[PDB]
């Protein structure tokens, strides 16, 4: 049409481009974009539709489609005048896009249009809502991302799994060919901020205005002031974008000679650490407009706020410099005119460089807890070691401590053959039985510790979004708001078995009771303080579990050192025991299952809420994957009730020592040492607590990316829409707490979305209306917020969901529910898995079985974990606990025969056939507590 | 749309 092809060649201006419909005429193109909005009545970061613009793709020589856009606009006369004056402020700064402003005739009147010359097809906005709301059903915008800038080929999606973590590691390089792109657009942003200030010009920067080349428009919201003082606004720029900084890698360039990826890498001297300087440098290159204080060394942070908004600018800043710097700081001292090798700092990925405040050079015979201290550090025992290079794992390898490497091997189970004839001879495992055998003792070869040890491989550097951390730390602190805590004597604490490990070296002269009989109570005090100045790194050991379970892959546990565990239960157990004397509260830690426990906690999570489901979900690789953001803030968590016993500087100190010996410490595997990258360590003093902060963070941060993920011009609800305004604010508009917010954000969680947690383990109980309409969070929420803040991929097979309150979870702690009538009123019961009963029962480490009548109290608790059976509608179930009941009986006669016989002694039956009775057993889950 | 100061 002559209106079309007119509009067309005006659209061509001065430049030579060869321009080509986007399947329209002379009228718009609507399209469907994630924008970033805040506008007095809807707030958000989501997906909406976009209706004025007229598109037309360029091409070349060849013709062929290139990947440049002119995109015009039709919009009212005061709009297009603005943007004008602005633009001819603006127009001479590199880092804007080339703008055309003209008048054209759709009819008898003339409309203004702007027009804006070789965008891309998609914008900054939308490669961040799409890393941050992953779907493997639908992601046609990734794949086009990536594909359009040869990141990939397009076969490569025919691959399954391709988006896993765990399974197919290479992704990882993928989404490393787009750091380039992104450092790039952070270096335009900055010139963009100066060129804003030197104009005068005023107003906020959003991402879905930039375009993946780098370039800036849309200056529809700014105003003017006089030059040299004008002020852009950054605080949901920079925040939405971080947790993609470290996923694509943005800042791999810096470790080349001139920050040219050309070139080789730099070379630095191996005896510098401080690397100050350095971190400053890069904070002003990329973050200069950020305004709030970073403190390089976290040991000069104000509050624990602080020191979260400072450690996660440091963890993008370590990833540039060698790995060889990070560690102990060690140095010479003398003893009696003998020169000693040990540590007097710590340089930390995450809080810089500490210094020790109590370090003396010459001394004479050094005391017991300065003995302690020597032999629990790496420095003598690293430092007189030969070097080692383990090509069987990418792990760090530090030193071999002796000649030989050592290959530990774990063994076959014993069999119980009369247990198992007795079985057979009552009907069981036969040909077609819904009860069989798949609970088993599983053995290993010589290469099976090290092979476990390199699982932390699947540990990355991750930042977070700061601002919304720190109010989803505020709302986690509201779930530990009913206990109490502080510091202890030595002479007030509690220890289960003092007859376990000390680790190493202590475990070459005794137990940890050796330890606790030789020191006294003022030297157990005098350690603890010594630990609020200074910093003791220690060793951590490695040990292959041997026990019954499903699946056949090595187990194993952490052995921790004496010296971390006595001081951290001076710190931590008033805190822990308060937990586990709670009833009735979010944490389950505590409760008792028997005597009425399992139906008061059911029914305590049911609450009180009003279209009631019920949901589990599941963590991939908990320990190994784990973020050292959330570790900190974990124990930043447990910390706070000591605002009258600590000052600030105590506090951090007893930070430090926690992460130099239970996250990124030296670990004895096999005989050699290695270093380890992150994540948790299961067997320190305070692993179940730390986990259940874990989960509740994670819950909490996907409702809060539920809500403000959803289009609020659809909210029914007045009431929950300015609940969505306002959490916009509190994220990104206010820099200090709302104490009245996040009183009321708490309660609505306690309403529509109630939980019981138990150290990863968890239980939900959520209105389904709320979560249809995406008020509430859901697995696909969780999913979401797994893959881009904990680096794995949660599969939806390993997660439940349950319509039905009748029937309780599908499982918890490995039990299942059911609803029994139990005299006059219906009950819930647990019950286990009869194939875990059973092979109890067949398969025992030797002695411990294979003789019955040397140990019958084994059955008795086996029965007593059985008897719930019973009541199942189907009846090989019940036949379980019949089976111990006779097996019971048939062990005492044949103890009581032999006695008679070979013996003269008789034995009397008194008060022990109350054993093969069901009346001693259905005792234990009625609700009465005995002893 | 992103406004500084909507009220
Ligand atoms: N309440 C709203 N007011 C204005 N624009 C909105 C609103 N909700 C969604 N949008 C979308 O955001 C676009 C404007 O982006 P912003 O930049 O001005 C609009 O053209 C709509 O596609
Ligand atoms: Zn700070
Ligand atoms: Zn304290």
């Amino acid at each position: 049409s002559a209106d079309a092809q007119s509009f067309l060649n005006r659209v061509c201006g001065v430049s030579a481009a060869r321009l080509t419909p986007c399947g329209t005429g002379t009228s718009t193109d609507v399209v469907y974009r994630a924008f970033d909005i805040y506008n007095d009545k809807v707030a958000g970061f989501a997906k909406f539709l976009k209706t004025n613009c007229c598109r037309f793709q360029e091409k070349d020589e060849d013709d062929n489609l290139i990947d440049s856009y002119f995109v015009v606009k039709r919009h009212t006369f005061s709009n297009y005048q603005h943007e004008e004056t602005i633009y001819n402020l603006l127009k001479d700064c590199p880092a804007v896009a080339k703008h055309d402003f003209f008048k054209f005739r759709i009819d008898g009147d003339m409309v203004p249009h702007i027009s804006r010359q070789r965008l891309t097809k998609y914008t900054m906005a939308d490669l961040v809502y799409a890393l941050r709301h992953f779907d493997e059903g639908n992601c046609d915008t990734l794949k086009e991302i990536l594909v359009t800038y040869n990141c990939c080929d397009d076969d490569y999606f025919n691959k399954k799994d391709w988006y896993d973590f765990v399974e197919n590691p290479d992704i990882l390089r993928v989404y490393a060919n787009l750091g380039e792109r992104v450092r790039q657009a952070l270096l335009k942003t900055v010139q963009f901020c100066d060129a804003m200030r030197n104009a005068g010009i005023v107003g906020v920067l959003t991402l879905d205005n930039q375009d993946l080349n780098g370039n800036w428009y849309d200056f529809g919201d700014f105003i003017q002031t006089t030059p040299g003082s004008g002020v852009p606004v950054v605080d949901s720029y920079y925040s939405l974008l971080m947790p993609i900084l470290t996923l694509t890698r943005a800042l791999t360039a810096e470790s080349h000679v001139d920050t040219d990826l050309t070139k080789p890498y730099i070379k630095w001297d191996l005896l510098k650490y401080d690397f100050t300087e350095e971190r400053l440098k890069l904070f002003d290159r990329y973050f200069k407009y950020w305004d709030q204080t970073y403190h390089p060394n976290c040991v000069n942070c104000l509050d624990d706020r602080c020191i979260l908004h400072c450690a996660n600018f440091n963890v993008l800043f370590s990833t540039v410099f060698p790995p060889t710097s990070f560690g102990p700081l060690v140095r010479k001292i003398f003893v009696d005119g003998v020169p000693f090798v040990v540590s007097t700092g710590y340089h930390f990925r995450e809080l810089g460089v500490v210094h020790n405040q109590d370090v003396n050079l010459h001394s004479s015979r050094l005391s017991f807890k300065e003995l302690l201290v020597y032999a629990a550090d790496p420095a003598m025992h690293a430092a007189s070691g030969n070097l080692l290079l383990d090509k069987r794992t990418t792990c760090f390898s530090v030193a071999a401590l002796t000649n030989n490497v050592a290959f530990q091997t774990v063994k076959p189970g014993n069999f119980n053959k009369d247990f198992y004839d007795f079985a057979v001879s009552k009907g069981f495992f036969k040909e077609g039985s819904s009860v069989e055998l798949k609970h088993f003792f599983f053995a290993q070869d010589g290469n099976a510790a090290i092979s476990d040890y390199d699982y932390y491989r699947y540990n990355l550097p991750t930042m977070c979004d700061i601002r919304q951390l720190l109010f989803v730390v505020e709302v986690v602190d509201k779930y530990f708001d009913c206990y109490d805590g502080g510091c202890i004597n030595a002479n007030q604490v509690i220890v289960n078995n003092l007859d376990k490990s000390a680790g190493f070296p202590f475990n070459k002269w005794g137990k940890a009771r050796l330890y606790y009989d030789s020191m006294s109570y003022e030297d157990q005090d005098a350690l603890f303080a010594y630990t609020k100045r200074n910093v003791i790194p220690t060793i951590t050991q490695m040990n292959l579990k041997y026990a019954i379970s499903a699946k056949n892959r090595a187990r194993t546990v952490a052995g921790v050192s004496i010296c971390s565990t006595m001081t951290n239960r001076q710190f931590h157990q008033k805190l822990l025991k308060s937990i586990a004397a709670t009833r009735g509260a979010t944490v389950v830690i505590g409760t008792s299952k028997f005597y009425g426990g399992w139906h008061n906690m059911l029914k305590t999570v049911y609450s009180d809420v009003e279209n009631p489901h019920l949901m589990g979900w599941d963590y991939p690789k908990c320990d190994r994957a784990m973020p050292n953001m959330l570790r900190i803030m974990a124990s930043l968590v447990l910390a706070r009730k000591h605002t009258t016993c600590c000052s600030l500087s105590h506090r951090f100190y007893r930070l430090a020592n926690e992460c130099a010996q239970v996250l990124s410490e030296m670990v004895m595997c096999g005989g050699s040492l290695y270093v380890k990258p992150g994540g948790t360590s299961s067997g320190d003093a305070t692993t179940a607590y730390a986990n259940s902060v874990f989960n509740i963070c994670q819950a909490v941060t996907a409702n809060v990316n539920a809500l403000l993920s959803t289009d609020g011009n659809k909210i029914a609800d007045k009431y929950v829409r300015n609940l969505q305004h306002r959490l916009y604010e509190c994220l990104y508009r206010n820099r200090d707490v709302d104490t009245d917010f996040v009183n009321e954000f708490y309660a609505y969680l306690r309403k529509h979305f109630s939980m019981m947690i138990l150290s990863d383990d968890a239980v939900v109980c959520f209105n389904s209306t709320y979560a249809s309409q995406g008020l509430v969070a859901s697995i696909k929420n969780f999913k979401s917020v797994l893959y881009y803040q904990n680096n794995v991929f949660m599969s939806e097979a390993k997660c439940w969901t349950e319509t039905d309150l009748t029937k309780g979870p599908h499982e918890f702690c490995s039990q299942h529910t059911m609803l029994v009538k139990q005299g006059d009123d219906y009950v819930y019961l647990p019950y286990p898995d009869p194939s875990r009963i059973l092979g109890a029962g067949c398969f025992v480490d030797d002695i411990v079985k294979t003789d019955g009548t040397l140990m019958i109290e084994r059955f008795v608790s086996l029965a007593i974990d059985a008897y719930p059976l019973t009541k199942h509608p189907n009846q090989e179930y019940a036949d379980v606990f019949h089976l111990y009941l006779q097996y019971i009986r048939k062990l005492h006669d044949e103890l009581t025969g032999h006695m008679l016989d070979m013996y003269s002694v008789m034995l009397t039956n008194d008060n022990t056939s109350r054993y093969w009775e069901p009346e001693f057993y259905e005792a234990m889950y009625t609700p009465h507590t005995v002893l | 749309n992103n406004e500084l100061s909507p009220v």
